[PDB]
C-alpha cells in the first residue's frame, strides 16, 4: 500500500527527499505517518512521527511533510551518516511500511582494498580439507571482483564470496573462501585472490611451502 | 458525517460516547484523543480508563457521566480555538480487533 | 536508559511453535500499548502483531492471524509472542517495540527465528597462524575459521573479550550447502608474538557449541 524510490542519492550538503505514496485512506485523510531510518546491523529508529513531530535526539535536518497522498522526509545538508536505509510508515487503519529508500551519500573518498590471504591451517589438513581464506577491507564505493587463480590458471570451482557489508565507516568489507582438497593445494607451486576494485587489481599469493 | 459538536471559546465541550457492558461491573477499556483514532489506542491521548478505572487523566478533559455504566462522554472545560477539531473516543471492547472507533468533530468560535 | 530485550528465538521445524519474550525497562510499561516488528533477512520492515496499554484488545497483520497470539505481564514488565504453526515465510529478526499509538519510538536488538526442515549444525574451528604479509609495521594478523555451521548467529571474542582493540569478526558467507562460514582476524603486535598468547572464542547457541582455539604460529 505504500510505495517509495528504491535509491536517492546526493552530494554532501544538499538538500535530499524522499517520497512516500499512499491510497487517500493511508496517507491521504490521516495525520498518521511515520519515517524510520536503519544502519546496517542495527534497528530502526525512530526519525519522524505523526507527519512532521521529531522525536528528541533527532537532528533538526530531518523534516516531515504531507501533500495529498504524498509524505516526504526531507534530509537538508546530508552528511555520510546520513548513509542509511529509510522505511516510511502509515498507522491510520493498520501498520503500513514502505519498501525503503537507500540514501547516497555521493562526494566520499575511494579507499582501496586491503587484503588477507590465509593458506590452510595445519588442523584443517589433517581433517583432510582445505579452505583459502581472502579477506578484503575498508573500500569505498562498496563494490569488488573476487577472482582466484592457481598458478596462472584461473578457478572457478569452490569459490564463496560475500557481498559486501557496510561496516560502522562507511566504508565496505568482503570476504571470498576457496575449497580445495589436500591434493590440488599441494600440487601447485601457488594459489592467488585477485580483488579487482574501480579498475585496479590487488593480488594477494598463498604457496604450500 | 455532518455531525458536529460545538462551543464558544470559554464554554465546556460536551463530546458523546458510550458501550454497554457485556455484564454489570464488566468495564471496557476507554480511551480519548486529539486526532481522529489511529491502528491502536489515541492519537495525542488525553484519558483512558481499564477494567477498574481512570489510569491515565489530563486537566480540563473529564469523565463526568456514569462511566462505569458505559457513559464515556468527554467535558473539555474552558475551551480555547486551539481544541477545535476532530477527537477520537476508543472503545477496547476485549479481543481480537474488536474496537469501537468514534471520531466526534468539536468546532469552536 | 529505555531497554527492550527480545529472548526465545531459534531454530524451528515448519509447523512447530516458538515463544518469544520482551523484558521492558526504563519506563512505565503499564502505560504504552506494545507490538513485535520483524525483518525477513535483507528485505523489509513487517508489522506483527500490537497489545492494547490494559492488555485486553490485540491487533494482528493477516500474515499471522490465527497463527500468532501477543500477550503482557504488567506485573513482570513482559511482552510475549506465541507463534503457532510457524513456515519458512516467518523466518525473520523479530523486533520488540514500543507501540504508541502506531509509531515505534523504542525497539530492542531483535531475536532471530529461523524455520527449516533443517537441523542444526555446529562449527568445525581452524588457526589461522600469523604472519605480516598484508599489514604494515610491527603487526601480524592472526584469526580463527569457523568452518560450516548452521543457522546464525556465531560469536566470536578474543582472549576471553580481554582482547578488544584490532578485532574484526567478518560477515559469514552462504555456501552452496546451505551452511554459513565466518572468519575473525585480529591485528597484534608482531613482537608479542611467542609470549602472548591468542585464543578464539566461539559460540554457537543454536546447537551448543563453544570452541576456544589458541592460534600459535607455525614452523
Amino acid at each position: 500500500a505504500l510505495t517509495q524510490p528504491r535509491s536517492v542519492s546526493g552530494s554532501p550538503g544538499q538538500s535530499v527527499t524522499i517520497s512516500c505514496t499512499g491510497t487517500s485512506s493511508d496517507v491521504g485523510g490521516y495525520n498518521y505517518v511515520s519515517w524510520y531510518q536503519q544502519h546496517p546491523g542495527k534497528a530502526p529508529k525512530l526519525m519522524i512521527y505523526d507527519v512532521s513531530k521529531r522525536p528528541s535526539g533527532v537532528p533538526d535536518r530531518f523534516s516531515g511533510s504531507k501533500s495529498g497522498n504524498t509524505a516526504s522526509l526531507t534530509i537538508s545538508g546530508l552528511q555520510a551518516e546520513d548513509e542509511a536505509d529509510y522505511y516510511c510508515s502509515s498507522y491510520a487503519d493498520s501498520v503500513v511500511f514502505g519498501g525503503g529508500t537507500k540514501v547516497t551519500v555521493l562526494g566520499q573518498p575511494k579507499a582501496a582494498p586491503s587484503v588477507t590471504l590465509f593458506p590452510p591451517s595445519s588442523e584443517e589438513l589433517q581433517a583432510n580439507k582445505a579452505t583459502l581464506v581472502c579477506l578484503i577491507s575498508d573500500f569505498y564505493p562498496g563494490a569488488v571482483t573476487v577472482a582466484w587463480k592457481a598458478d596462472s590458471s584461473p578457478v572457478k570451482a569452490g569459490v564463496e564470496t560475500t557481498t559486501p557489508s557496510k561496516q560502522s565507516n562507511n566504508k565496505y568489507a568482503a570476504s571470498s573462501y576457496l575449497s580445495l582438497t589436500p591434493e590440488q593445494w599441494k600440487s601447485h607451486k601457488s594459489y592467488s585472490c585477485q580483488v579487482t576494485h574501480e579498475g585496479s587489481t590487488v593480488e594477494k599469493t598463498v604457496a604450500p611451502t | 458525517s455532518e455531525v458536529e459538536y460545538r462551543a464558544e471559546v470559554g464554554q465546556n465541550a460536551y463530546l458523546p460516547c458510550f458501550y454497554t457492558p457485556a455484564a454489570p461491573g464488566n468495564l471496557v477499556p476507554v480511551c480519548w484523543g486529539k486526532g481522529a483514532c489511529p491502528v491502536f489506542e489515541c492519537g495525542n491521548v488525553v484519558l483512558r480508563t481499564d477494567e477498574r478505572d481512570v489510569n491515565y487523566w489530563t486537566s480540563r478533559y473529564w469523565l463526568n457521566g456514569d462511566f462505569r455504566k458505559g457513559d464515556v462522554s468527554l467535558t473539555i472545560e474552558n475551551v480555547t480555538l486551539a481544541d477545535s477539531g476532530i477527537y477520537c473516543c476508543r472503545i477496547q471492547i476485549p479481543g481480537i480487533m474488536n474496537d469501537e472507533k468514534f471520531n466526534l468533530k468539536l468546532v469552536i468560535k | 536508559e529505555v531497554q527492550l530485550v527480545e529472548s526465545g528465538g531459534g531454530l524451528v521445524q515448519p509447523g512447530g511453535s516458538l515463544r518469544l519474550s520482551c523484558a521492558a525497562s526504563g519506563f512505565t510499561f503499564s502505560s504504552y500499548a506494545m507490538s513485535w516488528v520483524r525483518q525477513a533477512p535483507g528485505k523489509g520492515l513487517e508489522w506483527v502483531s500490537a497489545i492494547s496499554v490494559s492488555g485486553g484488545s490485540t491487533y494482528y497483520a493477516d500474515s499471522v492471524k490465527g497463527r500468532f497470539t501477543i500477550s503482557r505481564d504488567n506485573s513482570k514488565n513482559t511482552l510475549y509472542l506465541q507463534m503457532n504453526s510457524l513456515r519458512a515465510e516467518d523466518t525473520a529478526v523479530y523486533y520488540c517495540a514500543k507501540a504508541n499509538w502506531g509509531f515505534f519510538d523504542y525497539w530492542g536488538q531483535g531475536t532471530l527465528v529461523t524455520v527449516s526442515s533443517a537441523s542444526t549444525k555446529g562449527p568445525s574451528v581452524f588457526p589461522l597462524a600469523p604472519s605480516s604479509k598484508s599489514t604494515s609495521g610491527g603487526t601480524a594478523a592472526l584469526g580463527c575459521l569457523v568452518k560450516d555451521y548452521f543457522p546464525e548467529p556465531v560469536t566470536v571474542s578474543w582472549n576471553s573479550g580481554a582482547l578488544t582493540s584490532g578485532v574484526h569478526t567478518f560477515p559469514a558467507v552462504l555456501q552452496s550447502s546451505g551452511l554459513y562460514s565466518l572468519s575473525s582476524v585480529v591485528t597484534v603486535p608482531s613482537s608479542s608474538l611467542g609470549t602472548q598468547t591468542y585464543i578464539c572464542n566461539v559460540n554457537h547457541k543454536p546447537s551448543n557449541t563453544k570452541v576456544d582455539k589458541k592460534v600459535e604460529p607455525k614452523s
